[PDB]
């Protein structure tokens, strides 16, 4: 009964900042964390970071200064990221998951992703 | 520190042989890995859990390795669903980092 | 007192003592007494009684009761249904007034307690998918908080004293029972007595 | 002795050679001691003479109590069982007991 909605494809402007929103219904929010992760067109994959739904934590990689943020809300349910300083290689795709602590540790679910393109 | 290469970043295996697949990790942090298909343009699908277990919503016929700071995966046989690519992953510290990739080929010949 | 998580146990018997003198004063702000009616503690007779005391806040007077929910209901102290107790808890704003900062209360837990357990243990609190160990850290806490007891604060921050009497009837022997009352005496008339 | 204190239920606090008496008994979880100080001496190394033994102390415990032993303060006693019988008791005048008769023993008895 777990299912991810994300938004589409989104075009974004070296020097600005851009909002993702990864959307979470049909279970419950306030146990299991979240992680986001990205992909750049098939190259390794690089964990951007994780939030705590119920103790609203924080926690980045070794390197991810720059648009080191993180944000959820419990009425709409879902969780906003916000990019900046889209200088000349963030296009890429972002992929939301969430993992389970009774079972199936390291990222069980996934979703579609949300693929963002910089152009001038 | 943090380095992941699994020996290898694609292999090929043409029809009916056995494929396997390792994920040698750094030095010594913990015994806790897993493994995705990536299929070419949708979300990662978990192939195997800390490299030796089952999945329920899977049809799981792999075999595994042991334990340690090495580890290794075997898959059945290459179907025609198996063209993806293999991630491995490493849970130990907070600023996870997985490793390059895999990448199987079904070698064709003439 | 002691704290909520660990909980004060008394036993008391070989004794009578009045139970009615408790309900009669008017410094009782809480009084839920399932197992029997209040007018009838004198009248039965128990054995080997039991007192768990502790403190709690001020708007969670209504988790202590059996059978429903509660953080504290569930991780510090929870009541089985078939339990024939009885239940008060009084005001004690004037006496942790500045506030109070040495009070701990399980956060965190597995599982719901067992009813009337005692568990005292500590241990770094896991909720993630990673092993926890050394420092804390994400997904590594710790299950016990303080109380924000100010001495400016109303309803729901202010302590409260809860005790929770217990008992088995006659297992075999009988210790504890209530009080008799004994009137003059009369000679030189056909009386019913009752020595 | 002193090993252990682990559920401590209950607990109570009170008070020619000279013999001293007792009978000890348990019914329905009442534990039961009847003591005597000093009887009528007659001979010296044997129990001879009469008398009867007053209630000390009633115990509410609750156990089965299977064996015993006794005590010593290192650097006597005999033993009788009871039985179920039937005796017929002369009271005195003053409500003491003077004289008993057992009821299977001899056919005068
Ligand atoms: C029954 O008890 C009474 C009361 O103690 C005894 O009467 C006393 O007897 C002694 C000697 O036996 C006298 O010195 C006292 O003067 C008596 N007092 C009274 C008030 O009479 C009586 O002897 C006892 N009888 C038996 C058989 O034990
Ligand atoms: C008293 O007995 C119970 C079992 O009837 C046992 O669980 C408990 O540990 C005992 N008390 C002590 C102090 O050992
Ligand atoms: C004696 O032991 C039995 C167990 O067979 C128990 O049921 C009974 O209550 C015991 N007696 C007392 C007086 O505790």
């Amino acid at each position: 009964e777990v299912q991810l909605q994300q938004s589409g494809p989104e075009l974004v402007k070296p020097g600005a900042s851009v909002k993702i929103s990864c959307k979470t219904s049909g279970y419950t929010f306030t146990e299991y964390t979240i992680y986001w992760v990205k992909q750049s067109l098939g190259k390794s994959l690089e964990w951007i970071g994780g939030n705590n739904p119920n103790n609203d934590d924080t926690t980045y990689k070794q390197f991810f200064k720059g648009k080191a943020t993180l944000t959820v809300d419990k009425s709409s349910s879902t969780a906003y990221m916000e990019l900046r300083s889209l200088t000349s290689e963030d296009s890429a795709v972002y992929y939301c998951a969430r993992d389970g602590y009774p079972y199936y540790y390291a990222l069980d679910f996934w979703g579609q992703g949300t693929s963002v393109t910089v152009s001038s | 520190d943090i380095v992941m290469t699994q020996s290898q970043k694609f292999m090929s295996t043409s029809v009916g042989d056995r494929v396997s697949v390792t994920c040698k990790s750094s030095q010594n942090v913990g015994t806790n890995v897993a493994w995705y298909q990536q299929k070419p343009g949708q979300s990662p699908k978990a192939l195997i859990y800390s490299a030796s277990y089952r999945y329920s919503g899977v049809p799981d016929h792999f075999t595994g390795s042991g334990s340690g700071t090495d580890f290794t995966l075997t898959i059945s046989n290459v179907q025609s669903a198996d063209l993806a690519e293999y991630f491995c992953q490493q849970y130990n510290n907070y600023p996870w980092t997985f490793g390059g990739g895999t990448k199987l080929e079904i070698k064709r010949t003439v | 007192f002691a704290s909520v998580y660990a909980w004060n146990r008394k036993r008391i018997s070989n004794c009578v003592a009045d139970y009615s003198v408790l309900y009669n004063s008017a410094s009782f702000s809480t009084f839920k007494c399932y197992g029997v009616s209040p007018t009838k503690l004198n009248d039965l007779c128990f054995t080997n009684v039991y007192a768990d005391s502790f403190v709690i806040r001020g708007d969670e007077v209504r988790q202590i009761a059996p059978g429903q929910t509660g953080k504290i209901a569930d991780y510090n102290y929870k009541l089985p249904d078939d339990f024939t107790g009885c239940v008060i808890a009084w005001n004690s704003n004037n006496l942790d007034s500045k506030g109070n900062y040495n009070y701990l209360y399980r956060l965190f837990r597995k599982s719901n307690l067992k009813p009337f357990e005692r568990d005292i243990s500590t241990e770094i609190y896991q909720a993630g998918s990673t092993p926890c160990n050394g420092v804390e850290g994400f997904n590594c806490y710790f299950p016990l908080q303080s109380y924000g007891f100010q001495p400016t604060n109303g309803v729901g921050y202010q302590p409260y004293r809860v005790v929770v009497l217990s008992f088995e009837l006659l297992h075999a022997p009988a210790t504890v029972c209530g009080p008799k009352k004994s009137t003059n005496l009369v000679k030189n008339k056909c009386v019913n007595f009752n020595f | 002795v002193y090993s252990s204190a682990n559920n401590c239920t209950f607990e109570y606090v009170s008070q020619f050679k000279n013999l001293r008496e007792f009978v000890f008994k348990n019914i329905d979880g009442y534990f039961k001691i009847y003591s005597k100080h000093t009887p009528i001496n007659l001979v010296r190394d044997l129990p001879q003479g009469f008398s009867a033994l007053e209630p000390l102390v009633d115990l509410p415990i609750g156990i089965n109590i299977t064996r015993f032993q006794t005590l010593l303060a290192l650097h006597a006693y005999y033993v009788g069982y009871l039985q179920p019988r039937t005796f017929l008791l002369k009271y005195n005048e003053n409500g003491t007991i003077t004289d008993a008769v057992d009821c299977a023993l001899d056919p005068l008895s």
